[PDB]
RNA sequence: GCUUGAGUCUCGUAGAGGGGGGUAGAAUUCCAGGUGUAGCGGUGAAAUGCGUAGAGAUCUGGAGGAAUACCGGUGGCGAAGGCGGCCCCCUGGACGAAGACUGACGCUCAGGUGCGAAAGCGUGGGGAGCAAACAGGAUUAGAUACCCUGGUAGUCCACGCCGUAAACGAUGUCGACUUGGAGGUUGUGCCCUUGAGGCGUGGCUUCCGGAGCUAACGCGUUAAGUCGACCGCCUGGGGAGUA
RNA sequence: AGGAGGUAAAAAUGUGAAAA
């Protein structure tokens, strides 16, 4: 699990990985994996609209199929499977009928565990099922927020969801950002919790650990030229303004929610 | 904890007979059983001290078997030993 | 194989449905060789208390001895029934026979 | 803790309220727990309740009366 | 007003201050008085005295909703509790039953460590 | 000094409501040895049969609902 | 070699002993809505504070974490610290009876090792209530305190660390011997179980006392009495249990 | 005899020489 190297040479120091050693160390199954070309964050006009991104390591996309529609088929997990796009680690589940797919591996998953899907599957880790036969109170991940949407909801590494209520047609769910979102009854959710719960505790140790994950050193604002940014400017260090975005948006309070559309569909607002 | 028939068949390998469950012998092994027994025990919760207090106990109270066996028969002592593996 | 005092509530709609409740963890009893001792089923019984709601329950007894591993499946079923309602089991104290009523 | 008293009562003699718990209770579960006192402080009192039977037994022996 | 007919007197009384209030039997109050807000405040406030004053000013405009027999349900102790038990007796009413309710916990929170 | 299974050895139930109720007070409350006279062994067990009623509905924890 | 030392086995017993997983009620707090409304709250008195926005008060539903009234007792368990809502899973120790088995395998111990209230610290969650520091209002000669209103760390959970207490029955540990009384508590045996009893027997444990012991207070069959074995420690007070 | 309720704001200081 957390393990932290011994300080060999300065920026091997503080380094702690997460080391796994149930994961398979191979080539991924090749009918799952479409070719991801990175942008370093440049749209159709090819300008940087969204900085910081760029370089790193090259990524092949894992198609991992989160909308599990296979109902009624029981299937035993292979194994499990790193994911350089996810955050979690993927499980590659074999179906009775000879068909292979990815899944969110859950927390309880081992290889050689049994998950299915459907409307009759056993409350058990990683079982896709509609939220109207989910007992209240328990804990799922990756959840619908539309009927055979594909599942927007939690995710991610070590995350989940509280299913609270079940007012007839909707179900009142506790997100993880402490938020209560009601969201239709009939959508799907995968039973259990996002396992790799460790993740968290990753420090990456060095700049370049950062750099080939893809991410590109930020320029602070109060050190660019006052044509460049809001901030900046003076002799030193002086700030006296109010912070903002590079673009000139009053940042540390100013509510950007505005949406309307799904509005009654907040029941509590995190706070 | 060891089952009763457990012990009644440990007795029935060790000793002259069965009616020898106080021997020197099936003393050590009795011990012996219990503790890897609870060894699986102890080797998650890793906060039953009261109980590893009680396993503790067991372990030096085989030992002195041992080391009283060794000075009574040298031969006997090396013979328990190998059949049960516990030197090293 | 040790023995256990089940006994556990049932919503009075789903009181109905009881001979089948009983009928399927008579299976599992079956299942698990279990020397099932009663099966008195004080019936649609009123509680003490309102739990959450419903004045009267439903009672029923089972008193099973039965094996360690299947007693570990079945108090899974009834957490994850909703029929059933404050299902609780005891230990053995030598399976026992007539009820008290 | 409820009384009704039907029809022929013409007074309160709800007594059964002081008689098990009405304010005894939440006289002392106001504040302070702390775990330590309660146990000296009933120790210094059953130790004069022991002494409260110990004086009466060694009584009978003068005041002429 | 409705004129309902039967009334819950709801008399929350602590160690310092009594509140009188006469609700409907569904809870919706129709109406209240407190010791303090019958004069009487600080030390004089908290007296079975005062208790007795409040419940008739709190007896009163019922009447306008017509309650004529009402269950009395007291809530903690404190000076009065059962001053103005009778004192609202006397106001005219039929005392159908008096259920005290109280909140007593079965150790749960934690109680402060004041009064030195 | 009360009358128990100290001659007339048995056990005790829980499902003897009726018999527990000669062991509690209007609002359930356990009565302490010190009014019953029974035995501290069986008091204890009295006192497990009572919560197990209080847990399956048979005697309410407190008056009100 | 033997057996009265210690220990093993078989058979029962009481228990907040330890650990893990669930779950129930009361209460507090918050949130949503309805009725309804000028005070609420606090104290020795008062004020800060909440409130015509519309609180408190009262009713319905729901969300939460923590702590478990009565039971509960100078009761029991544990080496000590310390452990009490209930159910289940794994597990330690002690005690009693009848015989058998091993045959002194015993006691203790520097170093060493394990455990070890609370506070405190590291990482990550949780946060109702209580509440160091802190703010304000009172009290006061001043109040940097006691009182009151709020309130952070922390108290809680998982995983590590620290190893200190008036850690105290202030009494080291093991064994034996030396009059009783009232008790509590848990096993075992006999008698007419005729009836909550009559005649006993061990452990744990509470108070009062004889001998003897002590400076006295008091101790007193669990001795600070009478002996034996080993171990730790003391050498006037402050300095200091610091450098 | 047995168990429960009620009971105090302020109240600082006093230096240095005497016993048959």
């Amino acid at each position: 699990a957390v393990v932290k190297c011994k300080p060999t040479s300065p920026g091997r120091r503080h380094v702690v990985k997460v080391v796994n050693p149930e994961l398979h160390k191979g080539k991924p199954f090749a009918p799952l994996l479409e070719k991801n070309s990175k942008s370093g964050g440049r749209n159709n006009n090819g300008r940087i609209t969204t900085r910081h991104i760029g370089g790193g390591h090259k990524q092949a996309y894992r198609i991992v199929d989160f909308k599990r529609n296979k109902d009624g088929i029981p299937a035993v997990v292979e194994r499990l499977e790193y994911d350089p796009n996810r955050s979690a680690n993927i499980a590659l589940v074999l179906y009775k009928d000879g068909e292979r797919r990815y899944i969110l591996a859950p927390k309880g998953l081992k290889a050689g565990d049994q998950i299915q899907s459907g409307v009759d599957a056993a409350i058990k880790p990683g079982n896709t099922l509609p939220m109207r036969n989910i007992p209240v109170g328990s804990t799922v991940h990756n959840v619908e927020m539309k009927p055979g949407k594909g599942g927007q909801l939690a995710r991610s590494a070590g995350t989940y969801v509280q299913i609270v209520a079940r007012d007839g047609a909707y179900v009142t769910l506790r997100l993880r950002s402490g938020e209560m979102r009601k969201v239709e009854a009939d959508c799907r959710a995968t039973l259990g919790e996002v396992g790799n719960a460790e993740h968290m505790l990753r420090v990456l140790g060095k700049a370049g650990a950062a750099r080939w994950r893809g991410v590109r050193p930020t320029v602070r604002g109060t050190a660019m030229n006052p044509v460049d940014h809001p901030h900046g400017g003076g002799e030193g260090r002086n700030f006296g303004k109010h912070p903002v975005t590079p673009w000139g948006v009053q940042t540390k309070g100013k509510k950007t929610r505005s949406n309307k559309r799904t509005d009654k569909f907040i029941v509590r607002r995190r706070s | 904890s060891l089952s009763t028939e457990a012990t009644a068949k440990i007795v029935s390998e060790f000793g002259r007979d069965a009616n020898d469950t106080g021997s020197t012998e099936v003393q050590v092994a009795l011990l012996t059983a219990q503790i890897n027994h609870l060894q699986g025990h102890f080797a998650e919760h890793k906060k039953d001290h009261h109980s590893r207090r009680g396993l503790l106990r067991m372990v030096s109270q085989r030992r002195k078997l041992l080391d009283y066996l060794k000075r009574k028969d040298v031969a006997r002592y090396t013979q328990l030993i190998e059949r049960l593996g516990l030197r090293r | 194989m040790r023995h256990y005092e089940i006994v556990f509530m049932v919503h009075p709609d789903q009181s109905e449905q009881v001979p089948g409740m009983i009928e399927r963890y008579t299976a599992a009893i079956t299942g698990a060789e279990g020397k099932i001792h009663r099966l008195e089923d004080w019936g649609r019984r009123q509680l003490a208390y309102p739990i959450n709601k419903l004045h009267k329950a439903h009672y029923v007894l089972m008193n099973v001895e039965a094996p360690q591993e299947v007693i570990d499946e079945l108090e899974t079923t009834f957490r994850f029934n909703d029929a059933v309602i404050r299902s609780m089991v005891m230990r053995t104290k030598h399976a026992v026979t007539e009820a008290s009523p | 803790i409820k009384v009704r008293e039907n029809e022929p009562f013409d007074v309160a003699l709800r007594r059964f309220k002081r008689s098990c718990e009405k304010a005894g209770v939440l006289a002392e579960v106001r504040r302070r727990e702390f775990y330590e006192k309660p146990t000296t402080e009933r120790k210094r009192a059953k130790a004069s309740a022991v002494k409260r039977h110990a004086k009466k037994l060694a009584r009978e022996n003068a005041r002429r009366t | 007003r409705k004129q309902v007919s039967d009334g819950v007197a709801h008399i929350h009384a602590s160690f310092n201050n009594t509140i009188v209030t006469i609700t409907d039997r569904q809870g919706n109050a129709l109406g209240w008085a407190t010791a303090g807000g019958s004069g009487f405040r600080g030390s004089r406030k908290s007296t079975p005295f005062a208790a007795q004053v409040a419940a008739e000013r709190c007896a009163d405009a019922v009447k306008e909703y017509g309650i004529k027999n009402l269950e009395v349900m007291v809530k903690g102790p404190g000076p009065g509790r059962e001053s103005t038990i009778r004192a609202l007796n006397a106001a005219g009413f039929r005392i159908t039953n008096i259920t005290d309710v109280t909140p007593i916990p079965h150790n749960g929170c934690r109680p402060p460590k004041k009064r030195r | 000094f009360c009358r128990f299974t100290a001659e007339g050895v048995q056990e005790i139930d829980y499902k003897d409501i009726a018999t527990l109720k000669n062991y509690i007070t209007e609002s359930g409350k356990i009565v302490p040895s010190r009014i019953t006279g029974t035995r501290a062994k069986y008091q204890r067990q009295l006192a497990r049969a009572i919560k197990r009623a209080r847990y399956l509905s048979l005697l309410p924890y407190t008056d009100r609902h």
